[PDB]
């Protein structure tokens, strides 16, 4: 657990420039080599810097790093929205002792183009049906921003029981996915005419239906 | 270099938690192998390293539950941490690591063994300047210091992580069931499908289409969890046979899941 002192969230918009910076103490940030690492959600972490100041392989020169004493800054400029990610600043603690890290920063990329969602509906499968359960499960892609809410309905009744909805994980590609799942009685799901998955983001709704009537 | 960690999902609290890293690609050099945690919504932590000489070193912190080793023969290092709760889930990863102690002269000093013009004898002095005003031409002649040591740390390459959940939940198999939208969205120029892997415990599953023919326009989704404790998950893909292979190496169990559009309605 966190150490060095980060900011929880920075942003900057797309092709600007942010800082962020890395406050300890004479025992870790003071004594230099300090090291700044890159979060990404489908990749391993990424060494960025190291020594204060030196470009990881592969690292452009838009990364740069600098240290003042017990405080350390990494600037990255030309923002991308690949650049979304946590970082991470770190150093050796009372030299061989320890290391310690940052409590890390998430960067917004802002200025990004909005994406509506997709959305998937799929009935329940005939196997789930013969144990006498039905799961509807509503596939959410490719939005961002990353906010959607998610309303099930059953014969224009809004429903909530036994909804599971997840939180917007950020994609490979700065966009969200999230998913929905409405858990029935197979006995429910074949007494109803309709029901719908109904996706709203940024004041724009995407329904999509399934009828018992032609599935499952 | 390229690292693997291997282990566990899911450890019986109270037990001991053992991780292997293994090492392959096609060099090696003097860096240490470490490991590091990070916990779900926070930072990440140092557990500890063992370099070339076979010096370990751990977080003062966690000192007394570890244990770092190596097998230089079948390139890995293994990590052991005592008497698990569940604060220890975590990803773990293993990670290549310099740790160096470097000679630094102050500002101003040089090190080289060229002295200046018509100047000899700086070569056995760590740091040194001929600044008197004239020709230095013996070893008191100069300006020096012993170097001073500086110590430096940080991570060169990282493995990927692997998943440890600490839990006195048992091990669940996931009932993976195959899903079709043709039904409601009546497109005949593409076909969505998927597969719904069911009630699990731990994370992760693995899943692919046609054993890794079918790649692009899959998206599998993060799993909801239930306040019962069991996750799901879906994968889906936009499309001939689909099968899904969903792998769950908490239960060495896999099931390669035909998925059939089944577009029409049984009454
Ligand atoms: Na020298």
């Amino acid at each position: 657990m966190g150490c060095v002192a980060q900011p929880s969230s920075v942003s900057g918009s797309l092709g600007q420039r942010v800082s962020i910076t890395c406050s300890g103490s004479s025992s870790n940030v003071g004594n230099g080599y300090v090291s700044w690492y890159q979060l990404i959600p489908g990749s391993a972490p990424r060494t960025l810097i190291y020594g204060d100041t030196s470009r990881a392989s592969g690292v452009p020169d838009r990364f740069s790093g600098s240290r003042s004493g017990n405080t350390a800054t990494l600037t990255i400029s030309s923002l991308q929205a690949e650049d979304e990610a946590d970082y991470f600043c770190a150093s050796a603690e009372d030299s061989s002792s320890n290391a310690v890290f940052g409590s890390g920063t998430t960067l917004t990329v802002l200025g990004q183009p909005k994406s509506p969602p997709s959305v998937t509906l799929f009935p329940p499968s005939t196997e789930e049906l013969n144990g006498n359960k039905a799961t509807l499960v509503c596939l959410i892609s490719d939005f961002y921003p990353g906010s959607v809410t998610v309303v099930w309905k059953a014969d224009g009744s809004t429903i909530t029981r036994n909804v599971e909805t997840t939180r917007a994980s950020k994609q490979s590609n700065s966009k969200y996915a999230a998913s929905s799942y409405l858990s029935l009685t197979s006995s429910d799901w074949k007494s109803k005419g309709s029901y719908s998955c109904e996706v709203t983001h940024e004041g724009s709704t995407v329904t999509k239906t399934v009828k018992p009537s032609e599935c499952s | 270099v390229q690292l693997r960690e291997s282990g566990p999902s899911l450890v019986k609290p109270s037990q001991t938690l053992s991780l292997t890293c293994t090492a392959s690609g096609s060099s090696l050099s003097d860096e240490a192998v470490g490991w590091v945690r990070q916990a779900p919504g926070k930072s990440l932590e140092w557990l500890g390293s063992i370099d070339t000489g076979g010096n370990t070193g751990y977080n003062p912190n966690l000192k007394t539950r570890l244990s770092i080793t190596k097998d230089n023969s079948k390139s890995q290092v293994s990590l052991s941490m005592s008497s698990v709760t569940p604060e220890d889930s975590a990803t773990y990863f293993c990670a290549t690591v310099h740790q160096e102690t470097h000679q630094t002269c102050p500002d101003g000093y040089n090190s080289g063994d060229d002295c200046g013009r018509g100047n000899w004898d700086c070569g056995t002095l760590d740091c040194w300047r001929c600044d008197w005003g004239g020709f230095c031409r013996a070893s008191t002649d100069y300006r020096s210091v012993t170097a001073t040591y500086t110590y430096e740390w940080y991570i060169d390459t990282w493995g990927q992580g692997l998943l440890v959940t600490v839990s006195s939940a048992s091990t669940t198999a996931p009932k993976v069931y195959p899903l079709s939208s043709c039904c409601g969205d009546k497109s005949s120029s593409t076909v969505t499908l998927g597969c719904l892997v069911s009630s699990y415990m731990p994370e992760p599953v693995t899943v692919t289409w046609n054993s890794g023919a079918l790649k692009s326009g899959v998206h599998t989704f993060p799993a909801v969890l239930q306040s019962s404790g069991l996750y799901s998950l879906s994968s889906m893909v936009t499309v001939q046979t689909f099968t899904c292979n969903v792998a769950h190496p908490a239960s060495s169990t896999k099931v390669d899941k035909a998925v059939d559009p089944r577009c029409g309605k049984h009454h």
